[PDB]
């Protein structure tokens, strides 16, 4: 009987996913601006022994 | 007085009336080539004249 | 005809207590009307006002102004130990700047 | 008129044009012009009738004044220099002669009077052509020359046609002879930049071209010359209006809509250089087009007019002819400014 | 910051497949979430700002202008759907879709780093507020309305567009963060006059000045409810925001320049007052009260100072909401009784009591009394006005007089005397219009429990 | 032509009022010349006589603001002894559009004149003072 | 604007009749012919804006 | 709050510095390209504004039944 | 003005020289290309809408055509685009490089040295 209910309210994730996929392109935008990732003065830092990137 | 009257005069009103009479010059023609191929004429002259004597 | 042109009489306003005593005022169909009134006052009250203000209220202190009382506590007390004026009117060391050669 | 003799006659349009564009030598230009008048003239009277004759003989006497002018123009050139070459023109007087004989051909103000009289007195179809097709020669034909333009002439006749388009338009209830007024404006916009960006003229050209397009089609689509037929469309099809007053709107200039692109480079550009009251006294006129578009769209979309009884019978028929393109030209002429990077394939 | 723009795109086509009879709901709900995803921007530095990319950027500035404009959706939706019962599916659909493509174009406008794709989405804003006006306002006038809105701000802003590209031209960038960092004094010849005055005339149009203010009775009284909350809350800081981020640029220039616009601003700020006393229209009342807080604004900003800077934040945000309530309240009367003259319904405390007790707390919060945001942003405002010139006190002391005058005069017309005997159609309050004037109110009174939140980047 | 302009432009500032008065009448009557000829042409007069009478009042109406404007701003510029300021030009525009309503008769005419010409000539002399130009010619 | 129709296919439509130092029947000159070989020859190459110098 | 949807200062620092990095490298290139195209259109002697001349390869090397041309 | 026309090298009619081969093509996910893709669903729409067919509905062959058009047009058009600013660039720098009269780089001032004038807001 979920065919009814699925047809009348499939409206209610595009909303939801719309959130989900601008916080994944938020990321992708983050992704394209480490060039000073960890070389700032004020910032820079020796790794730790097991960390690869200071911030993602 | 201001806000009815001398505000609405000044800027909105007068725009309005101007390009208001402005219009009725422009479009009033009475579609004659006669007119407007005299005025092609004083172009060409004008143009000969105060634009192209000097260079 | 005595008359301009054919058209509608401007009808009555509809009161929406007539058919539904207890209405809410959001639809003519009591069950939309009755969910509407609900998911307001749930999504309005219950999720955005109170969770919302909880969540203001508790946001962590990202304009360090703590971080600048704990500072500046640790410079008067060092300043006051060691006789040194508590400010001084010039921010930057004058060592650091080469005013122009000739004033005359 | 037989189908194939107005196939002909369109495919010589389009030659002549053609032989404009492609040719080296100012005959062949010539040669081009005259092809493309003489296979425009019976075009323009297609649907006879008293107004379509006089509108031809009309067009026909400005366009064989102004291919006189080219012609002198290009004998001077000669003389001057033995060059048959499009090129920098070495002589000012006859570069005098061939920029009015151009704007003559364009319609450029003050040689403005034909455009609204031709315009009013041809069918849709006609109008269309006359507004889209037949600014392709001259405009190239003036980039090829751009370098050895006296700035002062053209920029004066791009002004004055702004100034007119927009004040003639204001007055107007006929369509056609606004859309007139409005290709007049558009005309002096293109002719503005033309001595400092050729690749502006051209994108102002191309958009200008989609607009009108799209602004004929639908009003082919609904058969309205008037604004008072134009204002029973809402009771017939609403969608056709809809898209009318988004189409006006971008004709406007208004962001973030397609029709804002060209104004806007074209003001950058004119800042590039010194030039900063021109581009300002543009805009501010610019805003005459979009008052009277603001009014159509009063008409037509935004309020609804009365009707008639037998409208009712017009609802239970659909319309027969489909024009495949119209979709296509409504979206290229509303929604193309994020991709306005673009025009640097133009150059 | 696409976790925000993202889900308005996705209302869109949300409302243009929902059911015929569930899209208010929807609409509402999935408003509401947005305004509370939203609520996260409030978290700021005390430094710089929060730079999420090359396009976009949230400051301490534009962030409580975006909650105020993502909160507003809902209350706009919850206003809109007692007058447009009778509408058909399809118009109902399009006037949500212009609600949220406003909505889009406002949060696009207060978070963009360059001053061009500022100007696009602040002139992009004009377009669906043209159409809601012209399209669903009642009377012949909104016609003329529209055009005075339409142009009024056209003609200030095609100036500002040319010295932008101009500018763009001299330092070769627009972003920003590059202009401020990269910021160089402006000499004192025509040239920087005349750039100066292209810079400032189309945000003064937008406020509205005091003598350029005429479009913004009309627009505002011919508009739907909706129009006239988005108008008033939203549309109007518009004009403050660019120009405290324009006058970055501008000095030493201002400290001349300022000064005609600071006369015009505290005189009609007293002339608009004045004005208010004597209206016959509830809702032009309410207009011109926008007129007089905006001119405070005005002579916040031009004075250039921390004081002054979060002065005019706080009564921005406060001026939003108290604006919209007011304008909410009067269009509960007008659809009672179809009418906007003010002495036509009285006494309407005695038929409707909660009601009153709303039409009381707004027009409190109107004259801004402590310890409301209003009053805050309205005492800062002064005291850095005081410490420009103490001559200052007067005009604004005159303010604060007749303010709470007119204020208590629109009260004392509406609620108190006998009620109007031929009038016999005053039904009880909806639940929906008692919801929209506490979801109204409660924020302010929560925002003064916390009002740094509203102090701005100083 | 621009020998005219050049006639008015190369005399300085607050020197030889007449000949500037002159030269500013001269290019007065030069546009009513212009303007009559342009009306005439569009306008049709009906008659010969008719024609002349209309040229002649244009072209006495632009000459008379012109030497009025010129006078006035000359005048000005040498009695404050500060040229190269717009406020002898506001001045004498102001003056032309009095002139102007005078001309034809009508307060409001003259009020809009003087207020607009003002304007417009002391943007002229600032355009002169900054450089500013109306024709760019190509740079870029 | 000019589509070079010609140059890209190589077809001379018109290029024959250009200048008057272009093959003449029989072989006839012009009387300038020299002038504007001359002329040619300088030019060619450099574009006209350091030609005209 | 500050673990579940905040990341950490040193992030958006060195965010602002890659974003000020290329708007300043675009404003130093749209100033340079604005005097390159200056130079090019005054003097003519690069690949830009570059106006046709005749084709040298037009011209007839062959006697013309006259020994002076 | 022409920047480009005469640009020695430059094949009429081409669209697309073999020297734009060497640089990176369009990804396929490229935010320009989803627009035009969105453009062509756009103008499916308003071709249902126009023809009175359900708007969403009608022809889904119809608009897959449509969306695959803009797409394949909007490919060439950026592959194009960025040819032309590439081949700004190479030109301006390979300028710069070869005039150095005209661009000097002068000598650097720290804040420390350089004297600007301060303007009190009160
Ligand atoms: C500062 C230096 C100089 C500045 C120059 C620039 C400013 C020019 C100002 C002139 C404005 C003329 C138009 C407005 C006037 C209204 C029309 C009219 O005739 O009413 C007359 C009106 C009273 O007459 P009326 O009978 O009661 O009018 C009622 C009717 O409704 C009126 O009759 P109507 O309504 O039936 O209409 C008659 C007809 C009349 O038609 C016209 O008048 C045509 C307008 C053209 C005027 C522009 C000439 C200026 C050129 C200057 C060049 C250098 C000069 C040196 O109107 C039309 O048909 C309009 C159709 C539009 C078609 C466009 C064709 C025009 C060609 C384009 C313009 C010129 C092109 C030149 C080159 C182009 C090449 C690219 O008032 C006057 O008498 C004024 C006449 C002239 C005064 C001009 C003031 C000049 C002051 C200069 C002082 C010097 C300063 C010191 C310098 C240092
Ligand atoms: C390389 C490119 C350049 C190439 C171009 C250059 C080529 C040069 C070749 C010239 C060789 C001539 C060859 C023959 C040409 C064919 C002419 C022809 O067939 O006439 C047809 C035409 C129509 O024939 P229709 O229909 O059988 O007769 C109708 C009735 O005549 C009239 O019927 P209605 O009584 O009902 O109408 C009233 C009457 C009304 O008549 C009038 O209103 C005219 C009175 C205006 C007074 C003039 C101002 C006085 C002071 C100004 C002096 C300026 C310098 C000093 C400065 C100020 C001093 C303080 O007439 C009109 O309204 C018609 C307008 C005609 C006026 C003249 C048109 C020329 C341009 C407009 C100028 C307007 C004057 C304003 C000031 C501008 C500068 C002068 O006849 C005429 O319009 C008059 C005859 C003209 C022939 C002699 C002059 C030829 C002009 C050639 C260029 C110079
Ligand atoms: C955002 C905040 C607000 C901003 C905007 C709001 C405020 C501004 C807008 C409101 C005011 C602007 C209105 C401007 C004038 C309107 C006239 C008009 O519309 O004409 C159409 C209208 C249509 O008439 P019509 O169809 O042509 O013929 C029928 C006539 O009505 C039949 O006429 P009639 O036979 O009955 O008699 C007419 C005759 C005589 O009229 C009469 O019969 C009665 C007497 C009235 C004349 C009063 C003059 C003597 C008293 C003035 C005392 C000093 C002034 C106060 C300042 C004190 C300084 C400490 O008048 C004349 O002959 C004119 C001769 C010129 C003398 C007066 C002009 C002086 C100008 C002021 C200079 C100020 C310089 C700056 C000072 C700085 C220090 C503060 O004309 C009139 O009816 C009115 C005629 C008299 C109006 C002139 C009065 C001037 C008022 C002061 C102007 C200040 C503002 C402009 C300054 C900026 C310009 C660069
Ligand atoms: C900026 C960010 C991005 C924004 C992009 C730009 C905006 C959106 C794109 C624009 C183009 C798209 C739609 C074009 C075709 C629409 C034409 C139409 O008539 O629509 C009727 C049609 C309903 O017709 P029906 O279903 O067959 O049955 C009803 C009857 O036909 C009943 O029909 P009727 O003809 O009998 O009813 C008469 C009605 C018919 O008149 C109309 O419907 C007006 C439509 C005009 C089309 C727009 C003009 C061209 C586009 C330029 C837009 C400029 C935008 C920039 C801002 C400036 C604003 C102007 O006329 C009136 O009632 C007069 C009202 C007067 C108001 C004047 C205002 C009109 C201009 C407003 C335009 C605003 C934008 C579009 C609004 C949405 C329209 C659906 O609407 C739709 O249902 C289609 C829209 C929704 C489909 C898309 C959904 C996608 C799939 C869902 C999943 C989403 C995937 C997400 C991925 C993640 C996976 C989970
Ligand atoms: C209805 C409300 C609309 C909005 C209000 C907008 C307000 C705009 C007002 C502009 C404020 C000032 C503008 C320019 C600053 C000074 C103006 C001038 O009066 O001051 C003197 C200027 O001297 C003289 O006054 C010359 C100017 C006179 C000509 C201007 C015309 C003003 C007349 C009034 C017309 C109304 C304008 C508004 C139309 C609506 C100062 O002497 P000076 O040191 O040398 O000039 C400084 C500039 N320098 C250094 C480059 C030289
Ligand atoms: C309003 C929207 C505008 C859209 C306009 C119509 C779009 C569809 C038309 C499709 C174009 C077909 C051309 C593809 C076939 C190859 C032809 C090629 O050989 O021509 C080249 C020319 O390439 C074309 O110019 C490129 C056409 C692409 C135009 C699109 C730019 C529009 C501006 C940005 C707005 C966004 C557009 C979105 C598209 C849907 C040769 O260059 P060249 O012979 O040396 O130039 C001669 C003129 N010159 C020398 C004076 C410059
Ligand atoms: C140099 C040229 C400068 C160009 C400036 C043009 C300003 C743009 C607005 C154009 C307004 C045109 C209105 C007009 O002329 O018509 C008068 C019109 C007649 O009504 P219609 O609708 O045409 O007739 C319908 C019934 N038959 O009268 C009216 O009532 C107009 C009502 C709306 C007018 C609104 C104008 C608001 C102007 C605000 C200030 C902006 C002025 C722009 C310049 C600012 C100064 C730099
Ligand atoms: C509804 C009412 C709204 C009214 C708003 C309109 C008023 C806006 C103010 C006028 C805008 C003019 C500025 C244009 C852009 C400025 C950019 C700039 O800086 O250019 C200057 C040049 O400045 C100018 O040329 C501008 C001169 C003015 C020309 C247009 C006049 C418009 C009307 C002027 C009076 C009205 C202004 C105030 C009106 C207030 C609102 C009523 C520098 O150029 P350069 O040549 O390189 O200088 C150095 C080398 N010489
Ligand atoms: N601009 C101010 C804003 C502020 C106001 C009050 C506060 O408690 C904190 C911050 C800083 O400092």
């Amino acid at each position: 009987n979920v065919l009814q209910i699925v047809r009348d309210h499939w409206v209610h994730i595009l909303v939801p996913v719309g959130f989900v996929f601008g916080c994944y392109l938020d990321r992708r935008s983050d992704e394209k601006l480490t060039a000073f990732r960890n070389k700032s003065l004020l910032f820079k830092r020796e790794l730790r022994p097991n960390e690869e990137v200071t911030w993602k | 007085l201001l806000d009815l009257i001398w505000l609405e005069t000044i800027l909105p009103k007068t725009t309005s009336f101007i390009q208001m009479k402005m219009s009725i010059m422009v479009s009033n023609q009475k579609g004659l080539i006669k007119l407007y191929f005299l005025s092609f004429l004083i172009t060409i002259m004008i143009s000969m004249t105060l634009f192209n004597y000097h260079e | 005809p005595t008359i301009r042109l054919q058209e509608d009489p401007d009808p009555e306003d509809e009161n929406l207590y007539e058919k539904n005593p207890d209405s809410h005022g959001y639809d003519k169909d009591p069950i939309v009307d009755l969910w509407n009134m609900r998911v307001v006052f749930f999504f309005g009250f219950s999720i955005v006002l109170v969770l919302g203000s909880t969540f203001v209220a508790y946001l962590p202190d990202y304009r360090m102004q703590e971080w600048a009382r704990r500072e500046a506590e640790r410079l008067v007390k060092y300043r006051e130990a060691n006789g040194l004026p508590l400010m001084e009117s010039n921010c930057f060391d004058p060592n650091k700047i080469q005013l122009p050669e000739d004033e005359d | 008129m037989n189908p194939i003799i107005y196939t002909t006659l369109i495919m010589t349009v389009m030659s002549g044009t053609m032989l404009v564009m492609i040719s080296s030598h100012w005959l062949l230009i010539w040669i081009g012009f005259e092809m493309n008048l003489l296979a425009m003239i019976p075009v323009l009277m297609k649907n006879f009738n008293p107004r379509a004759t006089e509108a031809a003989t009309k067009y026909f006497l400005t366009q064989a004044t102004a291919s006189m002018m080219l012609m002198m123009a290009i004998i001077i050139n000669l003389l001057y220099s033995g060059q048959w070459t499009i090129t920098k023109m070495f002589n000012p007087v006859a570069m005098t002669m061939m920029t009015m004989a151009l704007a003559m051909k364009l319609g450029l103000s003050p040689f403005h009077f034909w455009v609204p009289e031709v315009t009013q007195g041809i069918s849709l179809q006609a109008g269309l052509l006359l507004l889209t097709w037949q600014k392709l020669a001259p405009l190239s034909v003036l980039c090829q020359i751009s370098q050895s333009i006296n700035p002062n002439l053209m920029l004066t006749m791009a002004m004055l046609s702004i100034l007119i388009g927009g004040w003639g338009g204001l007055n107007q209830t006929q369509l056609r002879k606004i859309m007139a007024y409005s290709s007049i404006a558009h005309m002096g916009w293109m002719t503005a930049v033309l001595p400092y960006n050729t690749t502006m003229t051209i994108l102002n050209l191309l958009i200008y071209i989609t607009m009108t397009l799209a602004m004929f089609m639908l009003l082919i689509h609904s058969s309205a010359t008037t604004t008072l037929s134009l204002s029973h469309t809402w009771n017939k099809m609403p969608v056709i209006t809809s898209l009318m007053m988004v189409t006006l709107l971008s004709m406007g200039g208004l962001p973030p809509l397609s029709g804002f692109m060209p104004k806007w480079m074209i003001i950058q550009e004119m800042t590039k250089n010194e030039s900063i009251i021109m581009p300002t006294l543009m805009a501010m006129t610019a805003l005459l087009n979009l008052y009277f578009y603001m009014r159509l769209a009063y008409s037509s979309s935004l309020t609804m007019f009365p009707s008639t009884n037998n409208m009712k019978m017009k609802w239970q028929f659909e319309h027969t002819k489909q024009m495949k393109l119209l979709p296509t030209m409504i979206v290229l002429s509303t929604l193309v400014l994020p991709m306005t990077p673009a025009l640097s394939s133009l150059n | 910051m696409l976790k925000i723009i993202i889900p308005t795109t996705m209302l869109l086509p949300m409302t243009w497949m929902s059911k015929h009879n569930m899209i208010w709901i929807n609409a509402t709900v999935h408003s509401l979430l947005i305004s509370l995803i939203s609520l996260s921007l409030l978290n700021q530095l005390g430094e710089n700002s929060l730079n999420f990319s090359l396009t976009f950027f949230s400051d301490s500035l534009s962030a409580p202008l975006l909650v105020l404009t993502t909160w507003l959706l809902p209350l706009m939706l919850m206003a809109s759907q007692s007058h447009l019962s009778k509408e058909t599916t399809t118009r109902k659909k399009l006037y949500i879709t212009m609600l949220i493509l406003l909505q889009l174009f406002l949060i696009m406008t207060f978070t963009a780093t360059e001053l061009i794709l500022f100007y696009i989405l602040f002139e992009a804003t004009l377009v669906p507020t043209l159409i809601i006006i012209t399209r669903w306002g009642n009377q012949t006038e909104r016609l003329n309305a529209g055009l005075y809105f339409l142009f009024y701000t056209l003609a200030g802003s095609l100036p500002l567009l040319v010295a932008l590209v101009y500018i763009q031209n001299t330092t070769g960038s627009l972003n920003f963060l590059i202009i401020h960092y990269w910021s160089h004094p402006l000499s004192n010849s025509w040239s920087n006059i005349f750039m100066w005055l292209a810079c400032i005339m189309a945000f003064m149009v937008k406020m509205p000045l005091y003598g350029l203010h005429l479009w913004l009775p009309k627009a505002h009284v011919e508009a739907p409810i909706a129009g006239s909350m988005v108008l008033a809350a939203v549309l109007l800081k518009l004009g403050g925001y660019g120009m405290m981020r324009i006058t970055t640029i501008l000095n030493p220039l201002t400290n001349y320049m300022a000064y005609p616009f600071l006369m015009l601003s505290m005189w009609g700020m007293i002339m608009t007052s004045s004005i208010c006393l004597r209206q016959t229209d509830l809702k032009s009342l309410i207009a011109y009260s926008s007129v007089s807080h905006m001119a405070l604004v005005i002579v916040a900003i031009m004075i250039q100072t921390p004081w002054s800077f979060m002065g005019a934040t706080a009564l921005m945000i406060a001026h939003g909401l108290t604006s919209s309530m007011l304008f909410c309240l009067a269009n509960t009367n007008y659809e009672r009784v179809h009418s906007r003259t003010m002495i036509l319904a009285r006494g309407l405390q005695t038929l409707l009591p909660l009601m009153a007790t709303w039409w009381l707390v707004a027009s409190l919060t109107n004259l801004a009394l402590p310890p409301s945001i209003n009053l805050i942003g309205e005492l800062f405002i002064i005291t850095a006005s005081f410490s420009w010139s103490n001559i200052t006190i007067i005009l604004m002391g005159m303010n604060m007089m007749i303010t709470a005058l007119y204020s208590l005069y629109m009260l004392i017309t509406t609620q108190r005397g006998k009620y109007t005997h031929h009038i016999n159609n005053i039904k009880p309050s909806f639940t929906r219009e008692n919801a929209l004037m506490a979801l109204h109110i409660l924020p302010l009174l929560l925002l003064t429990l916390n009002p740094k939140m509203i102090l701005g980047p100083l | 032509a621009k020998t005219l302009l050049h006639k008015y432009s190369d005399i300085p500032e607050g020197t030889e009022c007449h000949r500037k008065a002159y030269a500013s009448t001269s290019i007065g009557g030069a546009t009513g010349l212009i303007v009559s000829a342009y009306s005439i042409a569009l306008k049709p007069p009906a008659s010969f006589l008719e024609g002349v009478a209309r040229t002649g009042r244009y072209t006495f109406t632009s000459a008379a603001i012109g030497a009025i404007f010129g006078l006035t701003s000359c005048i000005s510029a040498q009695v404050r002894e500060k040229p190269d300021d717009p406020l002898n030009y506001f001045i004498g525009g102001c003056a032309g559009g009095l002139t102007l309503g005078a001309r034809t008769r009508s307060y409001g005419i003259g009020a809009a004149a003087c207020a607009y010409m003002g304007l417009t000539a002391a943007l002229v002399k600032m355009g002169q003072l900054e450089g500013w130009q109306v024709f760019a010619e190509p740079k870029v | 604007p000019f589509f070079d129709v010609q140059k890209r296919l190589g077809l001379d439509l018109d290029r024959w009749m250009t200048i008057q130092s272009a093959e003449q029947p029989h072989k006839i000159p012009g009387r300038c012919h020299a002038f504007e070989k001359e002329w040619i020859e300088c030019a060619h190459g450099i574009g006209g804006i350091r030609a005209e110098k | 709050i500050a673990r579940t949807f905040y990341d950490g200062p040193e992030k958006n620092y060195e965010k602002t510095m890659a974003i000020l990095q290329i708007e300043a490298e675009k404003a130093e290139l749209r100033l340079k390209e604005l005097e390159v195209r200056r130079l090019m259109r005054a003097r003519g002697d690069g690949p830009w504004y570059q106006y046709p001349t005749i084709d040298k390869a037009l011209i007839d090397h062959s006697p013309k039944t006259t020994p002076d041309n | 003005m022409t920047m480009m026309s005469g640009r020695p090298g430059r094949v009429p009619l081409q669209f697309l020289p073999n020297e734009a081969r060497s640089l990176p093509p369009p990804k396929l996910t490229d935010p320009r290309l989803v627009y035009m893709g969105f453009l062509g669903y756009c103008s499916g729409l308003i071709d249902n809408a126009i023809r009175r067919r359900p708007v969403v509905s009608a022809g889904l062959h119809r608009q897959l055509l449509y969306v695959t058009s803009f797409v394949f047009f909007g490919y060439y058009l950026l592959k194009r685009q960025d040819y032309m600013y590439a081949l700004r660039d190479h030109d301006m720098f390979a300028y710069v490089k070869s005039h150095p009269e005209d661009f000097p780089e002068k000598d650097k001032k720290t804040y420390g040295e350089i004297l600007e004038e301060f303007h009190p807001v009160r």
